[PDB]
């Protein structure tokens, strides 16, 4: 059962992750994401105002709205903290679409995210050493 | 409205830069 090993591979690897080991290196890349999130995202409202609410998201408007934010944040430039910055924000769009009951916008948030990192951060990202940089960069903080 | 978007980019990417600067 798919099902009972991905449970048990999740679970594995949260306990993994507990003690600074990892299952995979996606498993570890992961684990870097959520935190660096976590500790970007304290950093942002010790200094503004939730980044969720403030932008008036509609399932018409949305992708817009991504695209605008999007776009400045990596005019000028791309690097891991602005990566972060990234999924942060798509985040926030998503948490937003759920309690204003648009649900149906998270897996178009998704795909527009990995969409993005394909296609636009990709280049940079295997340019600049891969996940695995990020990993020691990152990782367990 | 739109002048949220310019804002939180500049927030985001002032945010993110110190983030990166930070872990050099």
């Amino acid at each position: 059962s798919q099902s009972n090993r991905e449970l048990v591979v999740d679970f594995l690897s949260y306990k993994l992750s507990q003690k600074g080991y990892s299952w995979s290196q996606m498993a570890a890349v992961k684990q870097a994401l959520r935190e660096a999130g976590d500790e970007f995202e304290l950093r942002y409202r010790r200094a503004f105002s939730d980044l969720t609410s403030q932008l008036h998201i509609t399932p018409g408007t949305a992708y817009q709205s991504f695209e605008q934010v999007v776009n400045e944040l990596f005019r000028d430039g791309v690097n891991w903290g602005r990566i972060v910055a990234f999924f942060s924000f798509g985040g926030a769009l998503c948490v937003e679409s759920v309690d204003k009951e648009m649900q149906v916008l998270v897996s178009r948030i998704a795909a527009w995210m990995a969409t993005y990192l394909n296609d636009h951060l990709e280049p940079w990202i295997q340019e600049n050493g891969g996940w695995d940089t990020f990993v020691e960069l990152y990782g367990n903080n | 409205g739109s002048g949220t978007m310019e804002n939180l980019s500049r927030r985001l990417k002032v945010t993110g830069d110190l983030f990166d600067i930070m872990s050099g």
